């Protein structure tokens, strides 16, 4: 996952002194689609679907077209 | 009243049995599907050492076999698979003449038309589908459909009225016209989902059960609710007799007959006891078939076996 999840980079700066190293890592969000970040979510995230609008009474009946 | 007793068992196998198909053409043949990946050709014998042998075995499928119908001249049997595709089998060489392709998923059932020119699916796909025989597909009933996985789909047996039913995993029983390819009727009442349907040979009554351990009987053409009949504790499959007034069903680890002229039990079917360190000892039954002669009835198993019981006095 880190091959498309963390966006990095590296620099050098030149002060009077002699040279200093800067290294930056940023972590991408989730985007489903809006390339925002990547569309592939993590590995171990399971999410799931909620139950809806069942009735739990019956009593038999016929319904014709 | 009429009492049942065992005849023997057949043995070669090597996953659950998941249905068994006859015909009034050949009463020394039988055919039946497995887990195992294929359908086994039977010779029955009379012979007191055992039943039957297996005499061949169709091998074309990629994942388990869900049902198999035979045609009324004997030639031919139709198979669906848990491979999404659908096959028709010549008898005489073991082979297939034609496939079936189409599903995007998992087939759990299929019919024959009574002329045997049409054939008809259902499955986890949510849709039922329609067939000619040579490989084409005709219809797709969509948007109407079950809302859930289509679990069974049957034609009526009689020429007067062209219709089929069918149930799902959204709980309601569903009436079809054949050649305006609509829905007739809904039928509303279980309360979980349905494993099986199925309908009298006189054409004229429905019955269905499921997880909810209840058979209910529907009408036809009157369109209307009959009695209820508390089977148990599930319902794995239901047929009527061919020559009796009687609805059986297979429950659990037992099969049990009703007759319906006075609306009693007419016997329950058990097996030997095994001990066994765990709830759910015995295994279960998983479906029916009655001969062509109706004297005698063939029950598949968990345990890779086919059970035999005739009809006494």
């Amino acid at each position: 996952p880190v091959n498309y999840y963390v966006d990095t980079a590296v620099r050098h700066v030149l002060l009077r002194q002699g040279v200093l190293g800067i290294k930056v890592k940023i972590m991408l969000p989730w985007d489903p689609s809006g390339k925002i970040g990547p569309k592939k979510p993590l590995p171990d995230h399971v999410s799931i679907v909620e139950p809806k609008d069942e009735i739990l009474p019956t009593t038999p009946i016929s319904e014709q077209k | 009243t009429e009492q049942m007793t065992l005849r023997g068992t057949l043995k070669g196998h090597n996953g659950w049995v998941t249905q068994i198909a006859t015909t009034p053409q050949f009463p020394d043949m039988i055919l039946s599907a497995s887990r195992d990946k294929t359908i086994i050709m039977w010779k029955l014998t009379r012979d007191e050492t055992n039943y039957g042998i297996p005499q061949r075995a169709l091998r074309g499928h990629s994942h388990f076999v869900s049902d198999v119908v035979i045609s009324s001249d004997g030639q031919f049997a139709l198979s669906g698979s848990w491979d999404g595709t659908l096959r028709l089998w010549d008898l005489t060489t073991g082979t297939t003449t034609r496939r079936f392709v189409g599903h995007t998923k998992d087939v759990l059932s299929v019919a024959f038309s009574s002329d045997n020119r049409q054939i008809v699916s259902g499955s986890r796909d949510k849709t039922i589908k329609l067939w000619n025989t040579l490989g084409v597909c005709k219809y797709t009933v969509q948007d109407e459909s079950h809302s859930e996985w289509v679990s069974c789909v049957r034609f009526s047996p009689n020429s007067s009225n062209p219709i089929i039913v069918s149930c799902g995993w959204d709980k309601l029983v569903k009436v079809w016209n054949l050649a305006n390819c609509k829905l007739k009727t809904n039928h509303i009442g279980h309360t979980g989902y349905l494993n099986t349907v199925t309908v009298s040979p006189d054409g004229s009554l429905c019955a269905s059960g499921g997880k909810d351990g209840q058979a209910m009987l529907w009408d036809l053409n009157e369109g209307k609710h009959l009695y209820t009949l508390d089977g148990g504790d599930i319902i794995n499959a239901l047929c009527f007799s061919p020559n009796r007034y009687w609805l059986c069903a297979a429950t659990g680890p037992s099969i049990k007959i009703w007759d319906l002229e006075g609306k009693i039990i007419v016997d329950e079917l058990k097996q030997e006891v095994i001990s066994t360190s765990s709830k759910a000892e015995p295994p279960q039954c998983t479906s029916l078939a009655w001969s062509a002669d109706g004297q005698t009835l063939f029950a598949g198993y968990t345990d890779n076996l086919v059970r035999v019981w005739q009809v006494t006095i």
